[PDB]
């Protein structure tokens, strides 16, 4: 019966910096708000309850304030392990979660490590030919991959998958797969993936050539 | 140490029933209410209700009135969530807790066909020097439903692993995983990917071999 | 067991 409007829905901030998240309740919730951290693959972690009280074991760089309908939550001295989605929770009248804030750490820009892989013998002899490029440990998240066969761009048959941001080094990784049939694969020689990213003024190019192996 | 341990992942068809367990330790089970929280794929947390662990009385949020049942086994310090007449839209990860929380139980509700994956090793082509590190991969293709677990050397390689989220490709899922090791250590120190697909009861190893 | 929040641990 109480709505919770959480803002912003996502943000990026530098290491060592301080961010603030807000929640607005539809009615006075009498300081009965809590804040949670939630990482993929794990249960939520309670950080703050009754607006400003720290859970035992939670560092004081987490803080909260507010009253009435308006509440705020801050993380100071940001570190890579703060990558998570944060939620407010009113518990004055039943419970309601806010919509969440996905937090990204803005580390220094990092170029991808690009690796290309030809189709495996097992996949080929079963009639398929997937060519795979890993673009690993880069920042920021935006990246473009172009595939070329014998020098000509190919867009049909490409699937791209990004990881979430890693706490180990605040980077992303992405996998790009060009899937052809064996029949079409064995009629061409050169297969190339080209990565366009903020960190390079020209594309990062990895290729292999069927006729050379 | 406060710990909540939930039962393992579940695969069900629409119309069936599932019962998920949440076993507490490290605090007095009957002194704190147990809450249940749903996280649908790609969505935020949604509160389902709570159970009074001193009386057994459950309270449900409006969206979870009807097919959902909270219960207890006080003597085993265990809370249960039962979902009757399962729906596709019950597909989600469910968490129990209050201040501390269980690890989550992932529930998949589907009537579609279970299909095992094909598992392909990704080794560098014969004509390229990778530098001081070498990255190896495994392509996991054509399976249903989610999920799969991909490990490297039975989990002993993990610091440099990237697990790429699955994508739907012609009605079936495809995912990949990479690992990176120093070039001096491969092929001399073997690297193998293992792919478990519990829905199809399959486990497949593929040794990575140089081209 | 209550409608409380926080303080466990």
């Amino acid at each position: 019966d109480i709505q919770m409007i959480q803002s912003p829905s996502s943000l990026s901030a530098s290491l060592g910096g301080k961010v603030t998240i807000t929640c607005k309740a539809s009615q006075d919730i009498n300081k009965y708000i809590a804040w949670f951290q939630h990482k993929p693959g794990k249960g939520p972690t309670l950080l703050i309850y009754y607006t400003s009280t720290l859970q035992p074991g939670i560092p004081s760089r987490f803080s909260g304030s507010g009253s009435g309908r308006h509440y705020s939550f801050s993380i100071s001295n940001l570190e890579p392990e703060d990558i998570a989605t944060y939620y407010c929770l009113q518990y004055d009248n039943l419970r309601t979660f806010g919509g969440g804030t996905k937090l990204e750490i803005k580390r220094a820009d990092a170029a991808p490590t690009v690796s290309i892989f030809p189709p495996s013998s097992e996949q080929l002899t079963s009639g398929g030919a997937s060519v795979v490029c890993f673009l690993n440990n880069f920042y920021p998240k935006d990246i473009n991959v172009k595939w070329k066969i014998d020098g000509s761009e190919r867009q049909n048959g490409v699937l791209n998958s990004w990881t979430d941001q890693d706490s180990k080094d605040s980077t992303y990784s992405m996998s790009s797969t060009l899937t052809l049939t064996k029949d079409e694969y064995e009629r061409h020689n050169s297969y190339t993936c080209e990565a366009t990213h903020k960190t390079s003024t020209s594309p990062i190019v990895k290729s292999f050539n069927r006729n050379e192996c | 140490q406060i710990q909540l341990v939930q039962s393992g992942p579940e695969l069900k068809k629409p119309g069936e029933t599932v019962k998920i367990s949440c076993k507490a330790s490290g605090y007095t089970f009957t002194d704190y209410s147990m809450h249940w929280v749903k996280q649908a794929p790609g969505k935020g947390l949604k509160w389902m209700g709570w159970i009074n662990t001193a009386t057994g009385e459950p309270t449900y949020a409006d969206d979870f009135k009807g097919r959902f049942a909270f219960s207890l086994e006080t003597s085993a310090s265990t809370a249960y969530l039962q979902i009757n007449n399962l729906k596709n839209e019950d597909t989600a990860t469910y968490f129990c807790g209050r201040d501390y929380w269980g690890q989550g139980t992932t529930l998949t509700v589907s009537s579609a066909k279970t299909t095992p994956p094909s598992v392909y090793p990704l080794a560098p082509g014969c004509g390229d020097t990778t530098g001081s590190s070498v990255t190896l991969g495994c392509l996991v293709k054509g399976y249903f439903p989610e999920s799969v677990t991909v490990t490297w050397n039975s989990g002993s390689l993990s610091s440099s692993v990237h697990t790429f989220p699955a994508l739907l490709q012609s009605g079936l899922y495809t995912m990949s995983s990479s690992v990176t090791v120093p070039s001096s250590t491969w092929p001399s120190q073997t690297v193998t990917c293992s792919v478990a697909h519990p829905a199809s009861s399959t486990t497949v190893d593929k040794k990575l071999e140089p081209s | 067991s209550g409608r409380g929040k926080g303080g466990k641990g």
